[PDB]
């Protein structure tokens, strides 16, 4: 899987705190990637590898 | 009113497309309880044969 | 009258028989009444509805992954051939050769 | 060149005693919302959108709508089966005006009641069609726009046949819930802006 | 397409889109009676899980809108759906 | 499925009626007619 | 001179069953897609058209003959087979090995044919590779078209049926033959038949009137040899058309336009690529054909 | 009855994915 | 493609110029008109050899390489 | 519309008159006419107070999407010695060429007459061309009472009106001389019921057992049993249908079965062929009808019993239970040639 | 338990009952 | 000038403020009917989103 | 993209910790900057690379 | 009427048919009339609107 949140909220999230997000809230959720390679992401200048 | 919105206003052909978004607007869904000659304003007025 | 022929298919009355009965369970069986249809589909996608299903996505990725290959001593012996020059064409431009 | 394949989902409801971890968002708490999209990290790190008018190139098309390649399928897939009994099928239509003998001749002796397909689904839990001892509430559950049954025809053996549901009420409780139903009726209300 | 009650947390493990599991390395050999058991039978639990039977049962069953579409450009979902290039394994 | 095992004291086939799906199938046709 | 052959590789390797039939049909002619040497099995097999899991096509299979190369198999080895091309004007040295067999000589022509006695036979399977090597078959032109007469007449006489001894056999003179057509696509061989009706009725509007009224003067004065098709009774029709006056000046200006016409039907009675043989033997069942394609 | 509730309880697993499986019980 | 694909072919290049010239000779129809057509044969291009594009004074002109040269009878086609 | 212009150019002149017929879909919704592209039509009409047959036709049909709609044919009328009789029905017969589908259509004439009443040389050309108008005229089905429009195209014609030859005394009944072939097989049928009941008479009013089926132990189960048999008596009877087991029979060049639906449970479908069984009486044979899917659950099931007819006219019914009786059909030789002329 | 298949097992068909039987197929004719 | 209903997250990764994505050096050369479909032809989606 | 806080509280929350500073609040948005040289920023004596 | 030759221009209307009728609706509608020309943008950015 890859990253999926259904709202802007959660991806601007996991991007800033990568212990503390949550995987499920109310109305929205997030799956976060289990994924045989790992990337550099740069959403601005915070990266979450 | 309020399902007017939805619906637009362009048409396919002959048929607007307001008879077919919804099954509230779609005469051919007639209301349960007829006092009135319903059934045959609904001839005229269709390209589905009933 | 017979169940399967009919526009409203008994698991609508088991909805309406389970209400609170309160003014926002109205706009629910407005929004309920939507023909399930291919061509209503772009009319809610117009205004960003919500149809009734979900989907899943699947995908494919491709990486030019550099590897790194072992490989052990004398695991395979050899038998290499001695070469030979076979001619095939003629034309007016080229003649062509192949070992 | 190694190629993996990659899944997320899009569109969900979440069961009904919601909750949440986070502290950092305040403005998406409500319950009358939901969501219609997703978002994906393209590889430049360019969050791509995903609606339903970008996947609408699939959804809107006739394999997707007809049970004629489905219901040679599924009759190959089990292939006797019980002719059960022709509850639903049709309309025995009959010469009278007077509802009152048509009424009188269903309910005298009757002493046994059948209960059909579609309607033992529609009272059924989100999870008990899931689960393993049902059978035959969940095999009869092969599309989303459609419903199937067993038909008497042909022979003395049954065959699998196809009507539309056409409403989105018509899905059942198990794959469309009640509180599913609610939250999207408020989604009605705010896209037109009508006032109670 | 999925029943909308399908579960955030089937999607954060790494498993097929069916709901079940299409191991088939797991059988036995050259037992292609019993091989259909785990990508089409019911009657048992899936191979991920022991509570529920199926995901979406729109896309694993036979004749379900997976083996419609996609089980016989390119296609990813041909991989996954497609019943004679699994029991190659 | 062998001639000479014909008369099988358990054959495979055995004889299922559902009483009540047979009572309200009578009655209707009794109806009709 | 020119030095030619085609190396083919098996891709794993193949069975010690399957090559009993590869070994038995040595000496045979099979097309192939490219005129490469290298070669894989995905190209010799004349059945990538003529598959299993779909109905084949009669028609379709001919007409991807005449694109293609043809080759002759000279050895067998059991990871690759070795063959030799055919260049499109080359004195080779060919064998009659084709199991229905027919009794050719000295300056025959031969004619390049799909498998329609029997499809079993002539399609052998190579499962260490999951393929199926399908072989053509030669055959003399007395029958290289009387096939292809039959199954025009066949396609036809399907249609208004939807007997059978007459709309599938194949006469040559001597024996009968039964046609391996059970399941087939003739989609692609109707239109033939829609090629043939434009052609057709052209020739029933400007046929000659001295030609229809000699046949007035023969089927009831005389007694010919191939005049027993009809019998002593004339066509109501011969008649019904035969009432205008002659005209001399007008039987040349309608025999040299349906003659212009019947150089058109060397278009839809077309074979394949043709073999001119001049040299044959009898007891070592080798010819010496002189290939040259249209 | 005793045919009823056997029917809403329940070699049947040709395959495990995960792993060979343990039972568990009930107090 | 072979002789006995291209005739079939061709054809369907005139499609709409046969019922643009039968129609229009109804009211009057001669039998010297019925032919319609003739293909040669002209020579033999070698395959993997591509045409070039080229312009002339202007003039898109298609070049080929080593194209050696044969001749062929006219044949009807309808 | 085009159907009606191409068949006068190939059914038009192998005919004398035709029926100029537009189908709608009041009559295609009773008759059940599935309106694929692949339907191929076929037409012959049976005589009466002659030899009844004439040869078979390709009648060639289209949809006309939108004044009617539906579905456009073309049937053909056949003139014997100059006139037109007006008891004399025309049958249509639908079929597709893959599935199993077999629909039979029957028109009468009297609706389809009176539907009727209101240098180089020069080469032609005549294409099918819609030019001609249309006048459409009414019509109802006298068999099932579904109307159907009849079209009227603009060409010792006007003088005269459509010429007709009215049976002459002695005459049965025009109600029973329309439905020659109803009153023909339920006669038939009645008379194979009575076969059936003489049967149970001579062996003591008893159901003896042939296919060896095991019945679970309950009083009332062998009164249900029993309750099959005196229902398949008011269905046999009850029956007259063009395309039953026993017609198939009588003009096969193996064994004809049909199962029938008891208390009106279920459709009948009639005129399934046993390939390769060989109904011989004997116990090996028995197997080989019980490997077919229908005998398996015409006896292990219940409300639905079973007819299987041999090529030499005997027939047995099969009851749930595998309890059977022999029974013939009585075909006389005036009576084969009176069936294999008009169906076969 | 179930009965055991044989030949000799007969069921006894009324004699008024399917003469009954006999009056209701003649009406509906 | 740019509507008030343009996206915040375009402004966030270095795109040009046309609006449409300009890079000419992946289409194919010489081929200045084909390279017009980038900027102006608006049947296609800009190559950014 | 430059610094381009809407309000002058975010500005001042990009400063105050790089981390968890909103990228888009309610009302504004901040653009955190992706540019190919990165400076320092010292308002007072706050400092964020 | 012409809708183009006029002041009201169809757009006003759809706002119209869609309010919820609130005194603060009302303000909205008074600034909605504002002249759209050069020497009124002088007086929205001295009051900074």
């Amino acid at each position: 899987p890859t990253l999926a949140a259904s709202h802007r909220v959660m991806l601007d999230e996991y991007m800033s705190n990568k212990q503390t997000h949550a995987p499920v809230h109310m109305g929205q959720y997030l799956i976060e990637e289990v994924a045989p390679m790992k990337r550099l992401l740069k959403l601005g200048n915070k990266v979450v590898y | 009113q309020a399902l007017l919105k939805l619906a637009g206003h362009e048409t396919v052909g002959r048929t607007p497309i307001t008879h077919l978004v919804s099954a509230l607007l779609d005469p051919h869904l007639l209301p349960p309880f007829a006092y009135h000659d319903v059934f045959t304003d609904l001839m005229q007025k269709s390209s589905r044969q009933p | 009258m017979a169940e399967y022929e009919e526009w409203h298919k008994s698991p609508v009355a088991a909805y309406a028989a389970s209400c609170q009965a309160t003014p926002g369970a109205i706009s629910a069986m407005v929004s309920m009444h939507q023909k399930l249809s291919a061509p209503s589909f772009i009319c809610q996608a117009k205004h960003r509805m919500h149809p009734g299903f979900a989907m899943t996505v699947v995908r494919t990725d491709e990486v030019l992954a550099e590897h790194i290959l072992y490989c052990s001593r004398a695991s395979t012996s050899m038998f290499v051939g001695l070469p030979s020059v076979v001619r095939r064409e003629v034309r007016s431009d080229a003649v062509t050769f192949e070992i | 060149r190694i190629q993996y394949t990659y899944f997320f989902p899009v569109g969900l409801h979440l069961p009904v005693p919601r909750y949440s971890t986070s502290v950092s968002v305040r403005g998406v708490e409500s319950p009358a919302i939901q969501s219609t999209e997703t978002w994906v990290v393209n590889k430049n790190n360019v969050p791509l959108c995903f609606g339903y008018q970008n996947a609408l190139k699939s959804i809107c098309h006739p394999r997707m709508h007809n049970p004629t390649q489905s219901a040679q399928a599924l009759n190959q897939a089990f292939p006797d089966p019980d002719g059960g009994h022709g509850y639903g099928l049709r309309y025995e239509q009959t010469p009278n005006m007077n509802l009152f003998r048509t009424f009188h001749q269903y309910y005298m002796g009757k002493n046994v009641a059948f209960v059909p397909d579609v309607a033992q689904k529609a009272l059924v839990t989100t999870e008990d069609l899931l689960h393993p001892t049902s059978h035959r509430l969940l095999r009869l559950e092969v599309h989303p726009f459609f419903d199937f049954f067993v038909h008497p025809c042909p022979g003395a053996r049954g065959s699998y046949r196809a009507t539309h549901r056409t409403m989105v009420g018509n899905i059942p409780q198990p794959l469309a819930p009640r509180e599913f139903q609610e939250s999207r009726g408020a989604q009605f209300d705010a896209v037109t802006n009508m006032t109670h | 397409p999925t029943p909308v009650t399908s579960d955030v947390a089937y999607f954060q493990t790494p498993s097929n889109p069916r709901g079940r599991a299409a191991c088939v390395v797991s059988c036995d050999a050259y037992s292609n009676e019993s091989a259909e058991r785990l990508l089409y039978d019911h009657s048992i639990p899936d191979p991920a899980y022991e509570c529920r039977s199926t995901n979406n049962p729109w896309a694993s069953q036979r004749g379900s809108l997976g083996d419609v579409l996609y089980n016989i450009m390119y296609s990813p979902c041909r991989q996954f759906f497609h019943k004679e290039d699994i029991m190659r394994y | 499925t062998e001639a000479g095992r014909f008369w099988a004291p358990h054959p495979e086939n055995v004889l299922f009626i559902h009483k009540p799906t047979m009572e309200e199938t009578r009655r209707v046709a009794l109806g009709l007619r | 001179a020119l030095d030619k052959s085609i190396v083919v590789n098996l891709t794993s390797r193949l069975f010690a069953d399957e090559l009993a039939a590869l070994q038995s049909k040595i000496g045979s002619v099979l097309p192939l897609g490219d005129c490469h040497r290298l070669q894989n099995i995905q190209a010799l097999g004349l059945g990538c058209v003529c598959s299993r899991e779909t109905s084949p096509d009669y028609i379709q299979i001919m007409q991807y003959l005449s694109k293609c190369t043809l080759a002759v198999l000279e050895e067998v080895r059991p990871d690759s087979l070795r063959l030799t091309r055919m260049d499109p004007s080359d004195n080779l040295q060919i064998k009659n090995v084709y199991a229905p067999f027919f009794q050719w000589d000295s300056n025959t022509q031969l004619a390049v044919l799909p498998p329609l006695f029997s499809r079993k036979d002539s399609t052998i399977v190579l499962e260490s590779n999951g393929f199926d090597i399908v072989f053509p078959m030669v055959v003399p032109q007395q029958l290289g078209h009387a096939i292809l007469q039959q199954l025009l007449v066949y396609h036809i006489y399907s249609k208004i049926s939807a007997l059978d001894l007459y709309t599938t056999n194949v006469s040559f003179m001597g024996r009968t033959y039964r046609l391996d057509v059970d399941n087939t696509d003739p989609r692609t061989a109707l239109r033939v038949l829609d090629d043939l009706s434009m052609y057709l009725c052209i020739l029933s509007a400007l046929v000659p009137r001295g030609c229809l009224r000699l046949l007035t003067a023969l089927v009831r004065h005389d007694r010919h040899p191939l005049t027993e098709v009809f019998e002593g009774v004339v066509p109501d029709e011969v008649t019904r058309i035969d009432l205008d006056q002659l005209s001399v000046p007008d039987d040349i200006t309608r025999m040299r336009v349906m003659f212009s016409y019947l150089q058109s039907l060397s278009s839809i009675f077309n074979l394949g690529p043709r073999l001119h043989v001049y040299a044959y033997s009898a007891e070592t069942l080798a010819a010496s054909c002189w290939y040259s394609p249209r | 009855l005793h045919d009823y509730i056997k029917m809403k309880a329940g070699e049947n697993l040709p395959g495990l994915s995960h792993g060979q499986l343990a039972t568990c019980e009930i107090i | 493609k072979g002789f006995a694909e291209v005739v079939a072919m061709i054809k369907d290049h005139f499609t709409d110029v046969i019922r643009t010239k039968y129609i229009q000779l109804r009211h009057e129809l001669y039998i010297n008109r019925l032919v319609f057509g003739a293909v040669c044969t002209l020579g033999t291009v070698p395959f993997d050899s591509h045409p070039v594009h080229q312009s002339l004074n202007s003039l898109p002109v298609l070049v080929f390489a080593n194209f050696e040269a044969a001749c062929g009878p006219w044949t009807v086609f309808l | 519309m085009d159907a009606h212009a191409i068949n006068e150019r190939y059914v038009g002149p192998r005919c004398h008159r035709l029926a100029h017929v537009v189908l709608p879909r009041t009559f295609l919704l009773h008759h059940a006419i599935p309106l694929e592209p692949e339907i191929i039509f076929s037409t012959y009409t049976r005589f009466s107070r002659s030899p009844g047959s004439s040869r078979r036709l390709v009648v060639c049909g289209k949809r006309v999407l939108p004044s009617p709609s539906g579905l456009a044919l073309s049937l053909p009328l056949f003139s014997h010695d100059g006139n037109f009789h007006p008891f004399d029905i025309s049958v249509l017969r639908i079929s597709c060429p893959g599935s199993n589908l077999s629909l039979t259509v029957r028109f009468l004439y009297l609706s389809l007459v009176v539907a009727m009443g209101a240098p180089p040389v020069r080469l032609s050309f005549n294409p099918v061309n819609a030019d001609v108008p249309a006048t459409w005229r009414d019509a109802t089905n006298v068999y099932s009472g579904a109307p159907y429009y009849v079209c009227v195209y603009e060409r010792e014609d006007d003088w005269l009106p459509i010429p007709l030859s009215f049976p002459e005394e002695p005459v049965p009944p025009p109600p029973s001389l329309v439905f020659m072939d109803d009153l023909f097989i339920n006669t038939k049928q009645c008379d194979f019921v009575d076969t059936l009941e003489a049967a149970c008479r001579t062996q003591g009013y008893t159901l003896r057992q042939r296919v060896p089926v095991a019945i679970p132990r309950d009083a009332e189960i062998a009164d249900a049993v029993k309750s099959h048999f005196l229902e398949a008596c008011l269905v046999l009877r009850g029956l007259a249908s063009e395309a039953s087991a026993w017609i198939r029979a009588a003009t096969s060049p193996a064994c004809w079965m049909d199962v029938l639906g008891l208390w009106e449970s279920r459709p009948h479908t009639l005129g399934l062929e046993l390939r390769g069984v060989n109904c011989g009486g004997t116990d090996g044979d028995w197997l080989e009808i019980l490997k077919q899917p229908d005998v398996q659950k015409t006896v292990s099931g219940s409300l639905v019993a079973c007819v299987i007819v041999t090529p030499a006219l005997e027939a047995w019914l099969v009851l749930p239970g595998g309890f059977a009786i022999k029974g013939r059909y009585r075909a006389s030789k005036e009576d084969l040639v009176f069936i294999r002329g008009r169906y076969g």
